[PDB]
């Protein structure tokens, strides 16, 4: 299929440089004008540059001229973006795209920071003993004390889709805290089994904490 | 360089409502513009390019228009899934500047927060901290305040609140209020309380546990 895959997310200390690799599949970049976009946490879309892989002449927005470098090789269609002297003002989601009707890349998150990577402790949120029998109940998972973004919280390995709510983690002393709830009928709980599964790639840690009554 | 100024900054309209988002260019961009819809956490979606041209698969309700410096996107018969951010992309020349983005909320009939309170997790206790969580699911409008009555007196020291985006269907929100205490502080108090005062009931929604 005709689609682009960007590199994995990376954690970089301030000052260093990153080479992001956007791999296109199903077509050839030597015949497409590629460009990149920046997006700060909660902020807008910034145009970083543009490039024609064939010859290699790239145009940039003056703002990024001093740190962004669009480079592309046809040998493997892998477009690159080198970011020099990284500062916090760079921590953002960088997208890869082509100047045509083809969906952008999934974006590569570049988290510029000094904080060492830490695995999330997931805590099961079960009711403190209240008449739960009432149509449906609501239990949750509180994942906290982890860095860096992102993480993956799912209920019963994707089985539980409806009624799941995951909240955009919040920073604190450089650590994050995120939570998720699930509304399952009074029936499935606790006759059935329901547990959240949270995965944190950056630490190669995955975890299953069983939601059992107190 | 051609700077793009888009308006309105934030917006709200109900299902079925025709809307018009506008992007005005400092210099004539000769129809070289494109509108993108970015739903939270996802990648921009191309809706319209070359001024009026709509992408394949994009629902006929999304209309694009404009001329010279003024360009407008018109979403006729608004639908619940049309919420999110919208940007305009100029590419008459470099740099291909973006617009400021338009926020879009979906007007829906008010709904009240289904409050739930969960005392600290059995395990967490041993670490030396205790987060009492209260989930207030499926309400609207986002305008809402919860308060933490510790035992008798009021608490507001050390609380994290987060709101999800609008649901794909019921356009409702949700909030995760977390009062993070320390083992001892939690061990020296009983009736922790989550009082939700929302614009739907003069009598506040109250859920609490006694320990
Ligand atoms: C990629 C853009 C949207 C898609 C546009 C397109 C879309 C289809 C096509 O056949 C040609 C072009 C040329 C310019 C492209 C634009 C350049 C700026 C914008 O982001």
């Amino acid at each position: 299929e005709v689609q682009l895959q960007q590199s994995g997310a990376e954690l970089v200390k301030p000052g260093a440089s990153v080479r992001l690799s956007c791999s296109a599949s199903g077509f050839n970049i030597k015949d497409t004008y590629m460009f990149w976009v920046k997006q700060r946490p909660e902020q807008g879309l910034d145009w970083i540059g543009r490039i024609n892989p064939a010859n290699g002449i790239s145009k940039y927005d003056p703002r990024f001229q001093g740190k962004a470098t669009l480079t592309a090789d046809t040998s493997s269609n892998t477009a690159y973006l080198q970011l020099d002297n990284l500062t916090s003002e760079d921590t953002a989601v960088y997208y890869c795209a082509i100047e045509k009707d083809l969906p952008w890349g999934q974006g590569t998150l570049v988290t510029v920071s000094v904080a060492k990577t830490t695995p999330p402790s997931v805590y099961p949120l079960a009711p403190g003993s209240a008449a739960q029998t009432n149509s449906m109940v609501t239990l949750g998972c509180l994942v906290k004390g982890y860095f860096p973004e992102p993480v993956t919280v799912t209920w019963n390995s994707g089985s539980l889709s409806s009624g799941v709510h995951t909240f955009p983690a919040v920073l604190q002393s450089d650590l994050y805290t995120l939570s998720s709830s699930v509304t399952v009928p009074s029936s499935t709980w606790p006759s059935e089994t329901v547990t959240c599964n949270v995965a944190h790639p950056a630490s190669s840690t995955k975890v299953d904490k069983k939601i059992v009554p107190r | 360089q051609i700077v793009m100024t888009q308006t309105p900054a934030s917006l709200s309209a109900s299902v079925g409502e025709t809307v018009t988002i506008t992007c005005r260019a400092s210099g004539n961009i000769y129809n070289y513009l494109a509108w993108y819809q970015q739903k939270q956490g996802k990648s921009p979606q191309l809706l319209v390019y070359n001024a009026k041209t709509l992408v394949d698969g994009v629902p006929l309700r999304f209309s694009g228009s404009g001329s010279g410096t003024q360009y407008s996107l018109k979403i006729n018969s608004l639908q619940p899934e049309d919420f999110g951010n919208y940007y305009c992309h100029h590419f008459w020349n470099t740099p291909y500047t973006f617009g400021g983005g338009t926020k879009l909320e979906i007007k829906r009939a008010d709904a009240a927060p289904t409050v739930s309170i969960f005392p600290p997790s059995s395990e967490q206790l041993t670490s030396g901290g205790a987060s009492v969580v209260c989930f207030l699911n499926n309400f609207y409008p986002k305008d809402i305040n919860v308060k933490w009555k510790i035992d008798g007196s009021e608490r507001q020291n050390g609380v994290l609140n987060s709101w999800t985006d609008q649901d794909s269907k019921d356009s409702t929100y949700s909030m995760s209020s977390t009062l993070t205490l320390t083992k001892d502080e939690y061990e020296r108090h009983n009736s922790y309380t989550c009082e939700a005062t929302h614009k739907t009931s003069t009598s506040p929604i109250v859920k609490s546990f006694n320990r």
